[PDB]
């Protein structure tokens, strides 16, 4: 595979998201790290699918709602940022106020 | 020109009269003073103030600071104030107003070409924590502790060996030398404790002359009156501290016999509540004496629903006890008491207990000293309301009382307060930057001796340092020679004199301990209470002046499930 | 309950109190935008800005520290200035002072 | 004896006239020359040529090379040739024909008992890349860059501090000293840049004498004519380079005023297109001047569908701008222009822009300098066809023009071309081995000063080094003392003279920079074009000799989704 | 007082007459002797024996050990006994009875204030393993090997280069120097092998004088009679060892010609069975000669169902052979023979083969030397029953015979048995602690020169060191200066004399090899059999005294799927 | 997410448990590391759910039975210990003889 450090680092984000995904499935209100991981992973997959940066900046604000996370969490996450390999290379996706 | 207080707060952080919630607790701090001149605040960025001829002057390096922390909200034992912090030559230069004297008024911290900038607006800055109950079971503890905001670690050990699992002792010259050499590789200031359990003074002097800054008396090695006396005599001679884990078994005597053996000499009592060790069931009465500097280890802090349940097995593994041996289990049980555990929280709130520590991997959590200290403060406010010393509608005094427990008091107790312990001029620049929402839980930046040593860092290949995944990674201050320059290895005056550093070829900065024998309970900042305390021998109830001291266990705590992934 | 929330007391802050101030009309005669920072020596700003430079000597914009005023091409506007303090020695910028005053 | 060209290609790699596709791009290189003697090629393995008395001779160590790269396809600014490479004493010994003179003809690279072998048949070998826009935000960037094929990093910083987040400056003697010491721990050659923004020359001389090989003028610290002049005067005195990030705000003047302030003196302009910083909207016109060495940072390379969209927020975070402050957002927007972004690609293809760099974690991706350079080449071939300088049906000239952008030109610009930058005799042996299918993306081997420093490595417990998982792991060349011997720390002539290395006890090899003031646009290999370029003040259209310069954004790019897991 | 043998076993570990199963194998060891005095055993913990005035005396550091391993079950070539182990100054002080002579009888290992304690009751303690077939393909192999229980690694290489992939050679002075410097960073004792394939003696003397403790003759570099002779002549001169990988191709002669070239001189034959290399198909006949010290690499150990299937592709990749070249595949196939593979196991059981080794990442698994050795022992007991030398109903002799294969015999073969190889007084304290259930698979503690270097470690933030996840993490003995003090770099007598250590500024302890030319087959502990062995040229059947030597392949093995996650 | 070392370390335990979970699903008798990982992860989730230390000390003994693991395995695991963030902070759960 010849995994570079950055690819290995992203594997850490993917795994953190697996943790959150399963807890959300159980019906738990997600905490700070879980929320950040879940939304981040979603965007990375969007990039793998070939969606645009513009599309993801919007879609990422509809992954989790205020009722699916603990109190204070939405305010602890003014934005989420993550980069991924789009068909046209690495790009940065910034999702402002992802949780409403 | 005018600006609203809200826009101002958003731009430069809060000012005099503004309040800030500490993380997700009920504790609120209020800005007591602001050392700036409104309109002359320094800010860095494109088109901002810190630029040539403007907020940055023309002075040579010797006439300006190496680093400035702009618009920091300082929280320390002496005050909660808004100000700029200047760092020069790895030490705290000044707390005041930064800028360029050429065009700005009241500049006390000059910014020049040689000055780096750390933007602290909206952030809280504290001194690095100091943990004095470290079991050197593994080197990984240093990074775990640094990440939590602890910059100095005092303890003993040789690795994951039986003796170290149970006690904070680095036994003898050879091991002491090896660990001093290994210390250069760790990103925290370090001081070692030798094995103080012996009745031949020369066996102790050898260890001190080898490098230890203290001696640990532990019951597992025999905390008898003869051993205690021998250790205190050598301590008085060589100006080093003694830490005590007393005779839980009451084998050689009761608490009063131990107290008699100490004979009024200065001593630091570890886990004074008793769960972690000490005369059952009344070692806690030690906090009434003027020569005792009392600390708590962290698993019992604060009293919660699951506290008692988790303690039995933790106790057994730590001290190599056999659950099949009746006497081994009976003595484990005699250490865990809901009565003394519940009182311990109140005694901290009153300032009868002066320090908090971990007891790392030996009935204690290395990354939870700071966190658990604030949880106790929260629970006490919730249960007892405002302290008598409190003025105004804020928890400023309770905050100062509790922060002193893991900063200045541990430094005073071990004779290193001349180097670290607080944000004061001349002290080593060990500082921790916190976003208010993560205060006491996950810091934004950890500075060791003027250099950032660790901090949360996003994608290395990203266009900015913020993209995910963000996790704690070592920085330049933790690298090779830079690390040696930014950390201190504490030595006893004797070792320093005998040239131990040159002989072992220690590469880090060296500091010597002093003033260990003269410190007393009255010297503990905001925590000098000497209560008339008693413990009922049958019921274990703790009473101060006849009043029952107790509290309720928490079901849920702040600084817990909202921040951690596991 | 919002972790780390502020409870800012209402009201306002008065900036640069007790210092001499002056207002001047400035006009951007260039074809490109020009933005000026709070602490820049106003008398030495981009030559394309037309105003009474002599009056602006030893002055900077009387605006919150860290903010700026923008002048689009052709834009004319009145700005308020506040005098420098400290030693009142001006060094740098376009190199027109390089000393006290 | 005869052998078909296909079987030959399979055995020893391609030869004269054979073409090879670079990764998954449309770029094809053709072997221009082969220095072997058909039938006398050296090959290592059981029953092969390199064996005692056969391809290996009887010479003592002094009479043979330490390492030979057999059958390598060299791609460098001077040619694309097939040959054996000899490395001796950490430096490039010769490019020619390896073997044993005792029984083989034309041997110019002697192989003896003291010779190690690296089989490069079927592989492409290039010099290690040189990135001159490094923000030292974190030490992890060094490994990320090394893995991508970059062996030298020039930049400034002190860690994740506000100043370093925005600028490439290591402010003052103390920080400069600390970072020089920390540099010994990193597996790449390093040179530091100090803060050049000041109008007092002595404040600059101090920094140069302390160790920096250049001075960074950044608008965040005030890129005024007075500061620029002061920095250039000291640069002319001490033979160090100046990197410029100009006044985007046009606060002190327009581009022509800055150009006037420079006064014909040599200067390296960072991100000359402007998105990363510079006079809006015409800093790009700087590439017309003979004294300007222009570079591009990498996020804008090449122009793609998502380029514009991602830039606004990247800009804000990097430079500590407030999205709520209208003037902060307006100035961010004035930097991002589709017009100048589209022209930048063409200007590279024409050789008007001479270097590529990252701008690591401050509007740039540290592991993507090489990769993005080849993507621009691909897109330009696709859009503009063959270059006028191209001969034959191949892209050999375009390849040489683009590889020069991150190898020799950066080295010439910063005065270190006497040590690194190309595969030439006498230069440090910093080489990168690539399989054609992964060219520019993931290298097979990264050699630092004659020792492999990093490479993909399979299961450590496996019977061979190839089983999964295969990922990049540090090798012996990146370990302790071996690392110090295989890396260089660049110093200014003054620092070297003052004995800075001995004082700081720097352990790595030291190299001094020189020839920074005499280099000009005409010296940039294959990239010396000085176009009559203009920018429309209202529309932002770029024109060269009145012709509109533009290009189309890519929807999909090579060296992207076929190679990366995320 | 009396105590039942079961309760006793549970408290202090087994005693004389008790048997213990080694992991999940069918091998049982029986305690042959116990050096304690019943009732006077030392135990550490709260209220236990090792306490001031009790099990711990009043002696100064010079009069007591630095570390004691209490109640250890020692398994070594000389015996399987129960005893306390004393370690002083990084070396094995004594095997006997620990305690305080003041109140206890028969104390031979004094415990004082300066003594650390490691509780070994219920544990098996062995000397650290010694692997003599290391290919230095990557630095990560050191940690993998240390974790498995191997503390000394002898081999050659420069990193993942073609030459190192195939041979254990560090070619020439420059590379030798670089690797010696890199060795200081690894937590294992190291000795290097140079390239011995040359017919000019001076080219070899240079390498020995540079630092290598041996010379590797490998067919890939030409294992001709002239090269072999030249290497042996220099070896006899400089007291260094020669390792041989013979001419598989029979290109220069047959096995008898090679044997003739050796001329009765001492030589270590690598992978003597042949799969890993050597005259096809009879290199295995080498074990009949008195001057040959024979070893096996580990992929063929023991013979199993999947052994043959996995070997072809492993062979090709290692030696850079082309599967499309008929002669390359034919010679690979001639090396893999079920006949010699099946005999190899029996020859080990009989003691005709004296050592086991890995052949790390070049047809061998670095973390499986110990594990595979015990699997061969298990399979041989299962198939052949008790050895003729066996007394009592236990496998004590077979155990001693097999443990000698990766401890003392490798040390004797390479001239380092004066420093390491067994648990004997005066030798470096390289010890491995094992829980019986994980014996040979995953150790509880790995001690390097008196300090724990690596061990399984649970949650760093936990209240105890046992909570999950538990995985191997480096300890203090593997850190910076402490590591240098606890490891040895072996040098040739010549290098040591020429001051190579001072010149290269090597920081670790230095040891010199000696007695490499005088060691012979008769000296191999419990493995000195010189069988009248023959190999059928057409059928490949191995016969000893006309009897066919063979065995059956295992379908399932112990120390495999019950312990590993993957 | 600002993951501390301990949080990252727990991600290793979670992943080891995913491996075991899938093999158990296939009907395989679990080995030593697989058993320890599976039971450990279970407890960590219990803590995330808010169960008490007392409840988990019992529940953890009913995750795997002797018939679901290889011979010798139950005896190789006299107890399992793991810490997690309960609603009231980090606590240690010790499950004695988890496999019967
Ligand atoms: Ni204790
Ligand atoms: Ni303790
Ligand atoms: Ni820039
Ligand atoms: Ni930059
Ligand atoms: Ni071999
Ligand atoms: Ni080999």
């Amino acid at each position: 595979m010849e995994l570079t450090p950055r690819e290995k680092d992203k594997l850490l984000l993917f795994t953190a998201a697996l943790v959150a995904e399963r807890r959300l499935a159980r019906g738990l209100k997600l905490n700070y790290p879980e929320s950040v991981a879940l939304i981040s992973a979603f965007i990375m997959e969007g990039a793998r699918d070939g969606k645009s940066v513009a599309s993801l900046m919007e879609e990422g604000r509809h992954v989790l709602t205020r009722e699916q996370v603990m109190e204070g969490v939405p305010e602890m996450i003014p934005d989420i940022q993550v980069e991924a390999t789009f068909p046209d290379g690495s790009k940065l996706v910034t999702v402002h106020n992802p949780i409403i | 020109s005018n600006i609203s207080r809200q826009a101002y707060a958003d731009m430069f952080g809060p000012t005099v009269g503004d309040k800030v919630r500490l993380a997700d607790t009920e504790l609120w701090i209020e800005v007591e003073d602001d050392l700036t001149t409104y309109g002359e605040e320094v800010k860095f960025g494109g088109g901002k103030v810190i630029r040539d001829g403007m907020g940055q002057g023309q002075m040579l390096a010797a006439d300006c600071v190496d680093l400035v922390l702009t618009n920091a909200l300082i929280v320390d034992h002496w005050g909660i104030v808004k100000a700029d912090i200047g760092v020069k030559d790895g030490r705290i230069f000044a707390i005041g107003k930064a800028g360029n004297p050429d065009i700005q008024p009241n500049v006390t911290i000059p910014i020049g070409a040689a000055t780096e900038v750390i933007a602290a607006e909206g952030k809280i800055v504290t001194a690095g924590g100091i943990d004095t109950h470290i079991h050197w079971i593994c080197p990984q503890q240093a990074e775990e502790a640094l990440v939590s905001g602890v910059t100095t670690m005092v303890g003993g050990g040789t690795g994951p060996a039986a003796g170290t699992h149970a006690t904070t002792c680095t036994p003898g010259p050879w091991y002491i030398s090896r660990m001093l050499q290994a210390a250069d590789s760790l990103p925290v200031n370090i001081g070692l404790l030798g094995k103080g359990n012996v009745s031949q003074p020369d066996a102790l002097r050898e260890q001190v002359a080898a490098g230890v800054i203290g001696l640990k008396i532990n019951e597992d090695w025999g905390a008898t009156p003869a051993a205690i006396d021998c250790a205190l005599t050598v301590a008085d001679e060589m100006d080093i501290q003694v830490a005590l884990h007393s005779d839980t078994l009451n084998e050689s005597g009761f608490v009063e016999d131990t107290l008699a053996a100490i004979g009024g000499r200065t001593i630091h009592t570890f886990h004074t509540e008793g769960a972690g060790g000490g005369h059952a069931p009344d070692i806690i009465t030690a906090c009434a004496h003027p020569n005792i500097l009392p600390s708590s280890t962290n698993p019992t802090l604060p009293y919660t629903l699951n506290t008692i349940d988790e303690h039995l097995d933790m106790l057994m593994v730590c001290h190599h006890l056999d659950p099949d041996i009746a006497e081994d289990v009976a003595f484990a049980e005699s250490r865990i008491r809901r009565e003394t555990i519940a009182a311990e929280d109140v005694l901290h709130d009153l300032g009868a207990f002066s320090l908090t520590s971990s007891d790392s991997q030996a009935m204690g959590r290395v990354g939870e000293v700071i966190l658990r200290t604030w949880q106790v403060a929260h629970r006490m406010k919730v249960q007892r309301g405002a302290l008598a010393e409190e003025t105004g509608d804020n928890d400023n005094f309770r905050v100062k009382r509790y922060i002193a427990k893991y900063t200045i008091n541990p430094a005073l107790t071990h004779g290193i307060a001349h180097e670290v312990g607080s944000i004061e001029v001349g002290k080593l620049a060990d500082l921790v930057v916190w976003s208010p929402a993560f205060f006491g839980v996950k810091p934004a930046t950890v500075i060791k001796g003027g250099m950032i040593a660790i901090a949360p860092m996003g994608d290395i290949n990203a266009s900015i340092p913020t993209p995910q995944p963000v996790h704690y990674r070592p920085m330049f201050g933790a690298l090779g020679s830079a690390r040696h320059h930014c950390r201190l290895t504490f030595l006893s005056q004797a070792a320093a004199a005998n040239g131990v550093a040159e002989r072992l070829n220690l590469r880090s900065a060296i500091a010597v301990v002093k003033g260990c024998r003269t410190v007393q309970k009255a010297d503990m900042v905001h925590n000098s209470l000497q209560p008339n305390i008693t413990v009922d021998a049958q019921t274990y109830e703790v009473r101060v002046d006849g009043e029952l001291i107790t509290s309720e266990p928490a079901d849920v705590l702040p600084m817990a499930q909202r921040y951690f992934l596991f | 309950m919002i972790p780390g929330e502020y409870h800012v007391k209402p009201g306002q802050i008065a900036l640069n109190t007790g210092r001499a101030t002056c207002r001047v009309v400035v006009e951007n005669h260039g074809d490109r935008p020009i933005q000026v920072g709070s602490h820049y020596h106003f008398a030495e700003v981009n030559p394309a800005l037309k105003f009474d430079r002599q009056q602006a000597a030893g002055y900077r914009l009387n605006i919150p520290a860290g903010t700026a005023v923008r002048f689009e091409p052709g834009q004319k506007r009145e700005v308020e200035l506040v005098a420098f303090a400290g030693h009142r020695a001006v060094f740098g910028f376009r190199g027109e002072v390089m000393g006290p005053l």
